[PDB]
């Protein structure tokens, strides 16, 4: 159950990373920093010499979008009786049986297909983080390199 | 429930039994004292621990001893 | 000034010490 | 015009036009409900008329002390809230009316406690009814006088326009 | 109303909130626990000692890391009599602008260090914010060993 | 992500989320039955 | 917690229990553990803990702030 | 006449029949409330309660929050809305854990009769006992109640934010 | 006016039993009185006895026993206290053998009796881990 | 009026005497309930009916005390923490969120207008505290209009809260002096007794005297 | 005096009785134990002494503070 849910989230997040790269490349993703006078001192990051560096407005907007998605998730979590697939296991329910090293090759909108794609997406995220840490570039820079240049163009 | 023990220093003066607010102690026949009676604690499940029993004990260091133990809605005196 | 790598690996090592702590906590029983 | 409560000394069972001599019990219950509601509303209206005339602390003064003039000066969004509150109250009264043992004007449910009513209870109900009737006459007179003369109660009295 | 004081059945049968209160205050009195032997007592005390030493080492590692990251140890080395040591930075959303300005030290609001760790670490031969980081790393490793 | 964003990422996380989940777990545990 | 002892807090808690049990819109929620006053020993411990924590905090604040504000 | 009498002719209950506990106004007013209104599923009760509660909860947060504005500010409205939604989330978490630890039933008003008829010689507290016969007193009922409270709270908070914005802008 | 004719003429008090004496246990005290004497309830205020059978319900055994102790001042002795579980599970409690506990009755065995004084109790160090 | 030590001493002394005497009145009400109260002679009268619903009285007084204390004192603490955090505009002050005692100011206005309007035979207000001119004798102020602002609102509600808690302790002592759910025969233990025992979780201070003791403490606080 | 009150308000009778036991042992060892057996103050009297001392100390502190302040200025 946890593996299936995390795979779904990893696939959706690969989509989100592609969208974020597109937005950064295409002039979206607002510029500047948050207004400390408007949002209090908790948005202030540092004061180098007489200027207050605040949280970037782009980071705030991306956090708001992630808050939208996480709120949807929290609603689905506290909506167990009305959702098709629950987040946790009911008392009595038994965990679906592990798929194994290789899940069954069943194309389409099947449990095995979603399982395999979730595993692939989670492995891709692991590899992306490993490449970014080992080489030292930004995550979006690694995605741009791994797409030839068609993302940050 | 609390634990109530009776010791053979009992003189059978009945002051403990008539002081119990929850009917825990009673007087039973005995042959160890002049009165021919000794206190007993057969209903300690109703014991509340107020220790009125040993406030009325005339013997030197008591003949009824209340040892507070596990708590219950009866022993805590909870009307709710 | 310490780098992001220095803080990140210290955080990762701290996580490992956390998993060792719950294992000791659970082994000391419920 | 029955053994109903509300019969006082000056005119016992006051039905000169015989409205109740032919009506059934349901129509008489409706009449009592209407009378009690009118009386209560009129008592409130008379008290408000006078107090507003010599005291209007709300709305930062303003809201001219003459009634029927402040009626057209309230923000009209406070009128809506008063209307909605009265409506909710009367919805609750309608819900009360279907409770078992309901009495025409009894929204407190005194029938639950008052079985075999006393003379004090009947006398107090008659007191409420008579005060309501006097307040109905008084508020009708207030509105008519303010319409024809243009002055309020304590203003017309003070000047001497009697 | 059950299963919290696993070590005491007498408390677990309490129908009142006293069970929760007494469950906290009797958790470390191992000698009074239900189904208790001496061997289990000494073994549990031994394991608790290990966890405690791990906690102490983690606390010291945290002090070292926060001095290395948000402190002014390196600046304090060059002027120990004028520079005030910094314990750690502050991030509190309830601060007003005035509180931020008053607590502002160098780059972020921070707390002066009153533990004397700056002088102690300077005396034993620490001159870099990378020496403190090494100490924090080593102490977390020691905490892992003890756990 | 700079190092100075770590306080704003962690302090709310710890000081609000950890109380919530810890309260959930502790309440569930101390209110269990047998 | 030190001056006022138990017995005075058990009856008050009983009144609160009655109030909760006899009020609509809150009868739907009921406790699993019966609320009772803190025990005598627990009350002594809690009063001692408050006394000690307040003592330590107020003196630490005083000594630190006085030294800092007096000696620059 | 006397307007205070023992409740339901029982002089030993810790209750009284005052002109407030057992008045016709009290009866009707409590019977029109979502918690006691007849003909409502537990999800509907939760949804209505959540709507009303979020609607009146956004108020104090927006008006007196840390980011107030004597004029209308979108940031103040967003702050109040987020605070109200998070408070509703906390309340829903409390409801969920309370229902988890309180009831073990999936269909009430029957199990009581079954154990009053077909005997209940078991561990009790699930077959026997069972406090309350309402549909809100089940594991399924309380779960749907919490779900409705949470969804209705979100919807009511959003509706109240929209109303506040309209009132501050067009008035 | 009241559910049962044998209830004392009590006007009801907000000090009676609560939800506990509907799902855990309730206590009933019965007695017969020659006169409709006015007595004080263990919970609230003044109630009036019935010249005959009297039945009162309480939430605690101590409340029933306090009422019974008050009854002794009215020369009432035949009062009997019962425990009722959530269903009609009646158990006679106070006059357990028909004789008050203060008077010795044959057929009672000593419970909780130690054949020594206090000084004969074992040392706690010898009662460790049992 | 110009001898400030005399005025301060007289006020403080008389308020102290008043508080002590009020606590004594509560104590002797409890003593009457324990000793001289006859249940038979008070069947269904006011005293009986008050005891019959003592729970409701004490529970609602408890709620009122919590409400008043929470509000008054927590507004004080909110002001303190807003000032400590450098947020001066978030206080419950006059130059901030303002709680004007409008009801008391209305009364003050009514009194300063009384001479010639409602007291037509008066030449001056009863007290210059309600308003008027500054009265000085030998360059020392005798009386002067006492302005009421948000500071007086908070302290007046503090007074109300402390008085309510003292009333709560004393009324709980008087009403529960004869019996309770804990001790159904508390009247048989007398007015002055330390406890009933360590049982019932602990029955300290259940007397009615132990309520005049706690009420003395709270009267000291309030005064 | 106000701080003195807290000894009676915070403590209990058993400790003082058991301390008086050892003091009485010393007196008996020196043959000077009084015939009137010394007993610690009863629980109610301990509370009464505590509250009386508390009130006296607090009211006297406020008394001195008020009088000195308002006489000086
Ligand atoms: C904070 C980060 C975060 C983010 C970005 C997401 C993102 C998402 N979650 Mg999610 N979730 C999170 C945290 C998060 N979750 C947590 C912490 C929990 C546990 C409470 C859940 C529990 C959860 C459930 C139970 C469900 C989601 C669902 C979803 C998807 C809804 C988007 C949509 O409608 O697509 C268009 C999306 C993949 C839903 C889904 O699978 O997609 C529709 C769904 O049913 N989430
Ligand atoms: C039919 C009743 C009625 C109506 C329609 C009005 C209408 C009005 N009054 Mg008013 N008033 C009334 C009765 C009424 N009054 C009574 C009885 C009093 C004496 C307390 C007052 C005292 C009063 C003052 C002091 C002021 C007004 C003002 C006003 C005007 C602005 C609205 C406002 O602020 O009300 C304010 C109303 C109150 C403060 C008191 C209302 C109390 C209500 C009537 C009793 C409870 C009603 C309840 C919800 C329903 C009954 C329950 C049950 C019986 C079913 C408006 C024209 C203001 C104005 O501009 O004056 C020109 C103003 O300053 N009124
Ligand atoms: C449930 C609580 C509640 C809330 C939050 C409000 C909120 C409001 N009422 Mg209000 N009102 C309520 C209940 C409530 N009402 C009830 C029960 C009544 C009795 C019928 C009224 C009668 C009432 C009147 C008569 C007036 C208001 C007005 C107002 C507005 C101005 C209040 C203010 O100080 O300015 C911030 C504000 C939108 C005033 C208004 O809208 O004028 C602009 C106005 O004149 N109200
Ligand atoms: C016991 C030692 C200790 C203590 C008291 C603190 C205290 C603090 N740290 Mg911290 N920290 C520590 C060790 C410690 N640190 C270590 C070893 C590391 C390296 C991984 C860090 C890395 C770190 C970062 C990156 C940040 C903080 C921050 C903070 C502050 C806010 C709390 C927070 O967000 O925690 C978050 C802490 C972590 C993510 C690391 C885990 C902390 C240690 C390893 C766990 C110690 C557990 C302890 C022994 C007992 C746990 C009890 C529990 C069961 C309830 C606070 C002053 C924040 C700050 O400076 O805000 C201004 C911040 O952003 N800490
Ligand atoms: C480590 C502990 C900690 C932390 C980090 C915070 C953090 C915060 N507190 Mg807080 N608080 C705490 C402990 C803490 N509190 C305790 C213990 C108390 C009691 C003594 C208080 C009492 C308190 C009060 C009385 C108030 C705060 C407020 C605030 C906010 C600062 C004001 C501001 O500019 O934000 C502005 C806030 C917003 C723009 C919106 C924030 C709403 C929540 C917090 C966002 C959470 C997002 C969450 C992930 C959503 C989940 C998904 C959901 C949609 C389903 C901030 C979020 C103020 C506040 O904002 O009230 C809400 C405020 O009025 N706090
Ligand atoms: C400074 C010490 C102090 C404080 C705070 C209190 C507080 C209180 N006493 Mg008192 N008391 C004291 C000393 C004190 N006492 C002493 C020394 C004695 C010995 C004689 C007594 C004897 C005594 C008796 C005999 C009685 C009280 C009662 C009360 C309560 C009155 C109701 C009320 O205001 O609750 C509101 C609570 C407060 C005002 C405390 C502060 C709360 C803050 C300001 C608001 C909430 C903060 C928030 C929840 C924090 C959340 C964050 C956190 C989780 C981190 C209140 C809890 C009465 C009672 O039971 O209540 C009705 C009562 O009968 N007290
Ligand atoms: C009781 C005392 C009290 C009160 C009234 C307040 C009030 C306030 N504090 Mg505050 N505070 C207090 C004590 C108090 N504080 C204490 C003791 C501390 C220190 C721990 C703080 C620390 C603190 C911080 C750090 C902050 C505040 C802030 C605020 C403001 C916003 C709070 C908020 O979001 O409201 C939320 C309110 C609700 C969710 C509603 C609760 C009240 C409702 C209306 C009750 C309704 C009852 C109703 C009438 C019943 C009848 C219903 C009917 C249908 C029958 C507000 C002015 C914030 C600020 O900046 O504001 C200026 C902020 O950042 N406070
Ligand atoms: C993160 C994105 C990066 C992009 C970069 C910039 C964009 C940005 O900044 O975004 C943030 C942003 C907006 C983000 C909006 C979002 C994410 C909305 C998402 C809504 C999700 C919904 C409805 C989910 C519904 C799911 C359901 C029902 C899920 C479900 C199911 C189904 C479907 C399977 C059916 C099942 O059926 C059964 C059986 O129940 C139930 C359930 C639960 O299983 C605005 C940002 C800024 O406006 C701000 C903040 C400031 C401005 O100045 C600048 C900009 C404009 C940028
Ligand atoms: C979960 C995971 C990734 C999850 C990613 C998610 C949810 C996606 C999130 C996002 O969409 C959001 C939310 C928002 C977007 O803006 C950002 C992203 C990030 C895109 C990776 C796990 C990755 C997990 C990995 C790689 C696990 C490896 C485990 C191994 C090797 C275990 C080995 C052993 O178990 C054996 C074999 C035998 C045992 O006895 C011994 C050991 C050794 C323990
Ligand atoms: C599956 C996936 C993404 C799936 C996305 C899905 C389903 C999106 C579905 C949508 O509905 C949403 C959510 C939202 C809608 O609006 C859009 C659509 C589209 C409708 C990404 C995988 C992404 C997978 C990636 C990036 C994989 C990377 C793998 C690497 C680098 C492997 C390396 C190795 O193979 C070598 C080289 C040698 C080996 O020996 C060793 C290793 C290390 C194993
Ligand atoms: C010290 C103490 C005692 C012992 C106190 C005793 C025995 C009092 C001894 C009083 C002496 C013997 C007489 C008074 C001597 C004073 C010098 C006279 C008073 C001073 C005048 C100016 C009034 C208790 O008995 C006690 C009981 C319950 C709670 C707390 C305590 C408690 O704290």
């Amino acid at each position: 159950k946890a593996e299936r849910w995390n795979g779904r989230h990893a696939m959706f997040g690969w989509i989100v990373l592609l969208a974020t790269g597109y937005a950064q490349a295409h002039g979206l993703l607002p510029e500047g920093g948050m207004d400390a006078k408007e949002w209090g001192t908790w948005v202030i990051v540092s004061t180098t010499n007489g200027e207050q560096v605040t949280i970037p407005a782009a980071r705030a907007a991306i956090a708001i979008g992630h808050l939208h998605f996480g709120a949807v998730g929290v609603f689905a979590a506290y909506s167990k009786n009305s959702v098709k697939d629950r987040l946790l296991l009911e008392p009595g329910e038994k965990d679906e049986a592990p798929a194994g090293l290789f899940p069954a090759l069943r194309p389409g909108l099947t449990k095995e297909a979603e399982m395999l794609n979730g595993r692939v997406a989670m492995l891709g995220l692991v590899a992306l983080v490993a490449v970014s840490a080992a080489t030292g570039q930004d995550i979006l820079s690694v995605i741009d390199q791994g797409l030839g240049g068609l993302l940050l163009k | 429930s609390h634990t109530v023990k009776i010791y053979d220093t009992c003189i059978g003066c009945t002051q403990c039994v008539r002081a119990c607010p929850t009917d825990v102690l009673e007087m039973v026949p005995w042959d160890g004292c002049k009165a021919g009676q000794i206190a007993s604690a057969p209903r300690t499940e109703d014991c509340v621990g107020c220790k009125r029993c040993e406030t009325a004990c005339p013997t030197d260091f008591l003949s009824v001893r209340v040892y507070l133990g596990g708590e219950t809605t009866r022993s805590l005196g909870l009307a709710y | 000034m310490i780098y992001d790598s220095q803080v990140y690996i210290a955080l990762v090592i701290a996580v490992v010490a956390s998993v060792l702590a719950i294992r000791l906590g659970a082994t000391l029983y419920n | 015009l029955d053994g109903m409560i509300g019969s006082s000394a000056p005119f016992k069972n006051f039905d000169p036009l015989g409205f109740a001599a032919k009506a059934d019990q349901k129509t008489l219950n409706k009449y009592r409900e209407s009378e009690l509601k009118h009386g209560r509303v009129a008592m409130l209206a008379v008290l408000g008329w006078i107090v507003q005339e010599f005291w209007h602390p709300l709305y930062d003064g303003k809201l001219s002390s003459n009634p029927l003039k402040a009626l057209t000066e309230v923000p009209l969004i406070g009128w809506a809230q008063i209307f909605v509150a009265i409506n909710v109250i009367e919805y609750l009264q309608n819900k009360i009316k279907e409770l078992p043992g309901y009495r025409p004007g009894d929204y407190l449910g005194t029938w639950e406690w008052v079985e075999q009513s006393d003379e004090g209870w009947d006398s107090y109900q008659t007191k409420e009814l008579n005060n309501g009737r006097l307040a109905m006459v008084a508020i009708a007179g207030l509105i008519v006088q303010d319409l024809i003369t243009g002055q309020a109660a304590l203003e017309q009295i003070t000047a001497g326009n009697t | 109303v059950y299963k919290f004081p696993k070590f005491s059945k007498a408390l677990a049968e309490d129908p009142s909130t006293r069970r929760i209160w007494y469950g906290i205050a009797t958790a470390h009195d191992f000698e009074s626990h239900d189904a208790m032997t001496e061997s289990k007592l000494y073994q549990k005390i031994f394991a608790s000692h290990f966890g405690h030493i791990a906690i102490i080492f983690l606390w010291t590692a945290g002090n070292l890391f926060h001095v290395a990251w948000q402190g002014n140890f390196e600046a304090w080395i060059l002027n120990p009599l004028k520079v005030r040591p910094i314990a750690h930075a502050i991030w509190d959303p309830h601060f007003g602008q005035a509180a931020y300005k008053a607590f502002l030290k160098t780059s972020s609001p921070a707390n002066l260090a009153l533990s004397g760790v700056y002088e102690w670490w300077y005396t034993i031969g620490m001159r870099t914010n990378n020496d403190l980081y090494q100490g924090s790393f080593f102490l977390i490793l020691l905490s892992s060993l003890l756990l | 992500m700079s190092l100075d964003l770590l306080p704003s990422f962690f302090v709310p996380l710890v000081g609000l989320v950890l109380p919530l989940f810890s309260i959930i777990g502790l309440f569930l545990y101390i209110e269990k039955e047998n | 917690f030190l001056i006022s002892w138990r017995g005075y807090w058990q009856e008050l808690i009983e009144t609160i229990v009655w109030a909760h049990e006899r009020t609509p819109l809150a009868n739907l929620v009921r406790w699993k553990d019966k609320p009772v006053a803190l025990s005598i020993v627990q009350a002594r411990l809690v009063g001692l803990a408050h006394f000690t924590i307040g003592y330590v905090l107020t003196y630490a604040a005083f000594v630190i702030a006085s030294t800092i504000g007096k000696l620059g | 006449v006397s307007f205070i009498k023992p409740y339901r002719q029982d002089p030993f209950v810790g209750h009284l029949a005052t002109p407030i506990t057992t008045s016709a106004f009290t009866r009707a007013y409590l019977k029109v409330l979502p918690a006691y209104r007849p003909g409502l599923t537990p999800l509907s009760r939760g949804a209505e309660i959540g709507f009303t509660h979020g609607y009146f909860l956004i108020g104090p947060f927006y008006t007196y929050g840390p980011l107030r504005s004597v004029e209308f500010s979108l940031t103040s409205l967003a702050a109040g809305l987020l605070a109200a939604i998070t408070l509703l989330l906390i309340l829903t978490v409390g409801l969920s854990i309370y229902g988890q630890v309180t009831y073990d039933v999936y269909d009430n008003a029957l199990i009581v009769k079954l154990v009053r008829q077909m005997v209940g010689s078991e561990r009790t507290q699930d077959l026997p006992q069972i406090k309350g016969t309402s549909e809100l007193d089940t594991v399924l009922g309380w779960q749907k109640f919490s779900e409705g409270f949470f969804s209705g709270g979100l919807i009511g908070s959003i509706v109240a934010a929209v109303g506040i914005a309209l009132y501050s802008t067009y008035l | 006016k009241l559910k049962q004719s044998d209830f004392p003429k009590f006007e009801g008090s907000t000090g009676g039993w609560l939800s506990a004496a509907k799902n855990e246990e309730k206590y009933v005290i019965i007695w017969t009185s020659k006169d409709a004497s006015l007595f004080e309830m263990p919970t609230g205020g003044t109630a009036k006895m019935n010249a005959g059978n009297n039945v009162a319900y309480f939430a605690r055994k101590e409340q029933c026993l306090a009422l019974g102790s008050q009854l002794r001042g009215f020369k009432i002795t035949n009062y009997k206290i019962f425990r009722i579980y959530p269903p009609l599970d009646i158990t006679l409690l106070h006059p357990f053998d028909g004789v008050f506990p203060e008077k010795v009755n044959q057929g009672r065995s000593p419970v909780g009796k130690r054949d020594a004084s206090i000084g004969g109790n074992p040392n706690p160090a010898s009662l460790k881990f049992q | 009026a110009i001898d400030y030590p005399t005025q301060l001493s007289l006020f403080t002394h008389h308020v102290w005497i008043g508080g002590f005497c009020i606590v004594g009145g509560a104590a002797h009400g409890a003593i009457f309930f324990v000793r001289d109260y006859n249940a038979a002679n008070n069947y269904n009268n006011l005293i009986d009916r008050v005891i019959r619903h003592r729970d409701a009285i004490i529970s609602h007084l408890n709620w009122v005390c919590i409400f008043l204390g929470c509000h008054s004192f927590g507004l004080y603490v909110h002001n303190d923490t807003m000032r400590a955090l450098g947020r001066s505009q978030d206080l419950f002050s006059d130059n901030a969120i303002a709680l004007k005692p409008i009801f008391a100011q209305f009364i003050q206005n009514l009194h300063t207008l009384a001479p010639g309007s409602t007291a037509p035979n008066a030449l001056t207000t009863v007290s210059y505290a309600f308003g008027g001119d500054v009265i000085s004798v030998g360059s020392k102020i005798a009386m002067m209009p006492i302005s009421l602002g948000t500071a007086d609102f908070l302290v007046h509600h503090i007074h109300a809260f402390t008085i309510h808690v003292t009333v709560l302790i004393l009324l709980k002592g008087v009403l529960y002096s004869r019996n309770s759910r804990l001790i159904p025969d508390k009247a048989n233990l007398g007015f002055r007794f330390p406890c009933d025992g360590p049982g019932r979780g602990g029955t300290c201070q259940v007397s009615a005297w132990d309520h005049v003791f706690l009420g003395l403490f709270w009267m000291y606080n309030s005064i | 005096i106000w701080a003195f009150s807290l000894m009676f308000l915070f403590s209990g009778r058993g400790y003082w009785q058991e301390l008086i036991e050892s003091i009485v042992w010393a007196h008996n060892k020196l043959k000077v134990a009084p015939s009137i057996q010394p007993r610690a103050l009863s629980i109610t009297q301990g509370r009464a002494v505590g509250v009386a001392h508390y009130l006296l100390g607090g009211i006297g502190t406020t008394w001195a503070f008020f009088l000195a302040r308002i006489i000086s200025v």
